[PDB]
């Protein structure tokens, strides 16, 4: 039949693009596979437009190809980018008749059982431009967009010819033409999965696996979660210099270029390989999702007393409770604090702790010297991310510091302050859920401006007050020995302290670089000189 | 600076001076071949 | 190729304007 | 043959043929001019062609001349105007020959706008311009052109005595779209490929935004659906074979064909009110029913007042109170035939400059009606203001100042709703005294009527609801209803033991009076 | 055996005053192959319309031909594009 009897879904290696692939040929070939009574019966026309168009690193042209190979007819006629444009006047025109005059001729001369014959299309923008939107330079432009228009659907028409085209800018596509008859189907193409990582991993790694050139440490489904966002481009260049990376440990350099010409037969693959060139050879382009964690988070999380984990529980208390529920699709708290308390890097802790798929931070720290108009939108552009997906949550930190506030006279920014207003009571749409997360470290100054009631509720995040408290977090860090330890609990035990865990850390760290003799003193002079407080 | 450049095409070569000149020309052979026969 | 043609016309022409200084030649000794 | 434009068909009637019916002679001695000039803009569809064929035949022409966009326009220069000339050729000759009554002449244009709007584009414009009116005399020139650009044309054509006539083309409609249903799927009927079970009226009814395009492009959608029940793809090229000698579509495939593979183009509207009230209305008490009296007292009065043709009425109430939501369903129990919703939400960064503008364009928009009603919420949010300083825009409460006493056009009527919680600041500002009168919306007061809407809701049983009423009896209470569904959520949260202790710390911790 | 494709694309950037084109031109010495054809900033442009793609495919004609002659063993041929 018109079908080569090699079609099969392995033999193309396609990935995670299942949904597509069927629904292309669900509605291109479908009329195809009745007889000619039945199609003459119903007497409708067929499909005459087909237009595949997304970002890079997708697969269109490997699809195309692909497809031009499984259909079984006459070599389908290919245009490799914009090589109609010619000088001497007239040959724009003349190429392109030139490309569909041989299946006019055919068709006219077969009647009704003309043959299928399908052109592909390079870079279509390139050629196609907007009519009205263009210079009024020569129309070498015009004339041949008129002409290819006249071609495809004019007073004669045809039904032997498909056009497929893959572009990557479809804004600059004309849009008079794209209507049904001549272009109708439009797919969209986006970023496989996991899945689909693993298929792609599977369909590149089949080799190695047949000749088992791969070590059992290998775990594809470990490579699959590790690697996020990644595209099949990315992979295969993954797996290209995890290979270099394997190969290069049989050659002597900068002497002479030598290889063992016996050991050649022992190479083999590790799993260390894949990481080093994960880590270090290849990088993510479309976008990313690496919400450094690291960077708000220098020093961990030691549980020193009650408040961590009495907050760490009302956090976790107030997600199930968004996660769970449809009368209050939105909710948010405000976390608050004396200065040197640690809000962001617990706020971090719980945004991670949750699972939702779209987790992302908004911090002053990117808005160095921006304008007064150039942070409501980047707000707004935030929040319209965090929109789309069903489950997300935000968190804004240092909020004082990103209304300009400050104690002369005193001066802040209206625009961002009613901004931030509006968007904290903005439901989602319907059928999704948001969760926002604040910061502060000055409640008296909110309460004035009357934005503390906007919010759902607080939680408090306590400072060390106690001896005890000091003791067990010097314990934690185990930066003295028992000598020392009791001689410092003989002083702390006179009385209280007060004193933040990140200014405990940079004064035991300046402390630190006394000699042993004196570093006791030292500290206990700076925590008395730093511990003048309530 | 409100200014842009411009770019060319030719059309020092019709396609449509070849018939008409080669046709032209294709008919005088006849006509001389007469003459010099007439003259000899 | 374009230009060898337009030459090939243009040699064609100056024969045919050589042809015409024949006939003309030719016209007046036979008067 | 067309409908909605019988007003406008005697203005058009007015327009063209009231110069036409009087002899030559007469006209010429008076000295009056003629009307030779027509544009048209719209949907694309039959419609533009109909009203020019409509037009054209009720005149004892001859045959028009119509062109299918840029026809005129060649690979080389000169073919453009070599068909001008041609055209107008026998139009002078029957102008010469029988003088001023000479038969007439029409000419159509279709996609004008390609040609009209770099020498070919001016050049063709000069042609037709001069070919139109010029020093020759044409007594016998019909223009009609259709654009979907009628605002790039250029200067010239908008000389007076060039462009009179502005129209705009109709937009399909049931039955019309229903006939063309019908023409389409008259094939189907007659081969029975259709199933029995479908209704096409409902479905034309539903359709927004349809033209007959959309209509072929569903309509093949669902062929290809049908093509597919049979085929069993998705797994090999092979399928039965033999079920296809019965076949049959339900409607519930054309739906599903239709409602996921296409979408209107032409913008999409539509009045969904249900995001401001996303838990309905209950009624907690007898204030509801006294502000719903109102609004209908105040609707009643805006409707059949004579005298006074602008009301405007003001809710007020303290924070968390229910008030968006009453003044939504007062003004959708209205039933007016234009209602808007202004809200700051649509405009966030925007400066004062973009709010009154858009402020102006919705009280324009709405002006045009019969009689329309316009709720704004958080009006302290709409001009933004600040309890330091203090601070705020002056240019919107002018604004509004300025609107807040506006007439409209004699013969039409108005309302005005606003709800704000801040009566103080208002006074300030010197604004409520503009506002016709004020409506108030208290709280919970008694724990009776905090008992009667926890019972309404339904979310606890008796013996919790005893111990609670006996708890909170003996005492005054003072919650918003927004919050007390907030607090009945938070304590769902937990065990169904422990809720009733954290509930009542929850109501204790966040009681309050006045 | 291992199914793999060669790597044909490589980019320098730094600071000026560095050593880029001083490697390129090492490169290009070292390999045993054919001399490397040099393209000096945007001198491929042109005034005639369609001339630029012609002298951007002229470059790469002599690949595809060897290619298509000598099929998989092949010599290699280096472009190096300044600026
Ligand atoms: N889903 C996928 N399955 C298999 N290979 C894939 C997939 N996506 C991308 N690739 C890989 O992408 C490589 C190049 O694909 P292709 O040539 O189609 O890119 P492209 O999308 O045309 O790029 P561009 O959009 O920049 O023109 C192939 O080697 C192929 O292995
Ligand atoms: N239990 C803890 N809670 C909070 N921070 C901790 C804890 N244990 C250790 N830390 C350290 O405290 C440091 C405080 O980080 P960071 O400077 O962001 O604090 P912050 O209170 O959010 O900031 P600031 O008060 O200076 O505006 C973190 O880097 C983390 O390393
Ligand atoms: N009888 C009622 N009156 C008012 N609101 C009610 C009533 N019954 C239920 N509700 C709920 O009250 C909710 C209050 O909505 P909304 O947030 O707009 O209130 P608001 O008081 O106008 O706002 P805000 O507190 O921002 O000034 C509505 O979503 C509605 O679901
Ligand atoms: N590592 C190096 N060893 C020796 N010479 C070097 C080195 N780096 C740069 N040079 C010097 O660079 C000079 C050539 O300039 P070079 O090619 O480095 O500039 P470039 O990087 O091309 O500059 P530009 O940014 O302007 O293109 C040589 O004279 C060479 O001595």
């Amino acid at each position: 039949s018109i079908i080569n009897p090699d079609w099969n879904f392995e033999k193309m290696g396609i990935g995670g693009l299942d949904k597509e692939f069927s629904d292309i040929f669900r509605r291109a070939f479908a009329s195809r596979v009745f007889p000619p009574e039945i199609v003459e019966q119903m007497g409708c026309k067929h499909v005459k437009g087909i237009l595949l168009y997304g970002p890079p690193g997708c697969g269109k042209t490997l699809l195309a190809r692909q497809i031009g190979k499984m259909l079984n007819a006459r070599e389908p006629k290919v245009v490799n980018g914009p090589e109609i444009l010619n000088k001497y006047v007239g040959e724009s025109e003349a190429n392109i008749r030139k490309l569909f005059a041989d299946a006019e001729e055919e068709q006219r001369r077969l009647g009704a059982n003309s043959g299928l014959h399908i052109i592909i299309f390079d870079e279509i923008d390139a050629i196609c431009k907007q009519r009205g939107s263009m210079a009024g330079s020569t129309g070498v432009h015009d004339t041949v967009v008129n002409q290819l228009l006249s071609k495809i659907d004019g007073v004669e028409q045809l039904n032997n010819i498909l056009v497929i085209g893959m572009t990557n800018r479809p804004d600059l596509i004309d849009e008079a033409l794209l209507r049904p008859g001549r272009l109708e189907v439009k797919m969209e193409i986006g970023l496989p999965d996991e899945k689909g990582r693993l298929q792609i991993l599977h369909i590149h790694t089949a080799r190695m696996r047949g000749h088992q050139l791969l070590s059992a440490d290998v775990d594809i489904k470990e490579l699959a979660v590790e690697t996020k966002n990644f595209s099949g481009a990315e992979l295969e260049g993954l797996v290209r210099a995890a290979q270099s990376t394997a190969m290069n440990r049989h050659i002597k350099a900068s002497t002479k270029v030598e290889v063992d010409m016996e050991k050649a037969e022992s190479l083999q693959v590790t799993r260390g390989d894949f990481l080093a060139s994960l880590e270090n050879d290849i990088k993510p382009a479309f976008g990313t999702n690496q919400e450094d964690y690291a960077s708000y988070i220098m020093n961990g999380i030691i549980k020193w007393g009650d408040p961590v984990t009495r907050v760490l529980d009302d956090g976790e208390l107030l997600v199930q409770q968004t996660k769970n529920s449809d009368r209050t699709p939105l909710v948010s708290v405000l976390l608050e604090g004396p200065p040197h308390s640690g809000k962001t890097a617990l706020a971090a802790k719980i945004a991670e702790e949750s699972n939702f798929p779209f987790i992302k931070i908004c911090s002053p720290d990117k808005m160095i010297g921006f304008s007064e108009t150039a942070k409501c939108q980047a707000m707004k552009k935030i929040f319209d991310d965090a929109y789309k997906s069903q489950l997300s949550c935000v968190v804004v930190d240092d909020i004082e510091r990103l209304l300009d506030y400050v104690p002369i006279g005193p001066r802040f920014s209206n625009l961002v302050l009613q901004a931030l207003l509006v968007l904290l009571k903005k439901a989602p749409p319907q059928g999704r859920k948001l969760l926002i997360i604040g910061t502060t470290s000055r409640k008296d100054v909110l309460q004035e401006m009357e934005m503390l009631n906007a919010f759902s509720t607080t939680i408090h995040v306590p400072n060390i007050a106690t001896g005890e408290q000091l003791l067990e977090a010097l314990e934690l860090l185990g930066n003295f020995k028992d000598k020392e330890r009791t001689t410092i609990a003989q002083q702390v035990k006179g009385k209280k302290v007060w004193i933040g865990i990140k200014k405990l850390l940079m004064l035991i760290e300046m402390s630190l670089q006394m000699d042993p003799e004196y570093r006791v003193r030292k500290f206990l002079a700076l925590l008395r000189e730093e511990g003048a407080s309530p | 600076a409100i200014f842009a450049s411009g770019i060319i095409m030719d059309s020092s070569i019709s396609k449509q001076a070849l018939s008409e000149i080669e046709t032209r020309h294709s008919e005088i052979i006849k006509l001389e071949n007469s003459i010099r026969e007439l003259h000899d | 190729e374009l230009e060898e043609m337009q030459r090939r016309a243009d040699q064609l022409a100056d024969e045919s304007l050589e042809s015409t200084r024949r006939m003309l030649q030719l016209v007046e000794e036979s008067k």
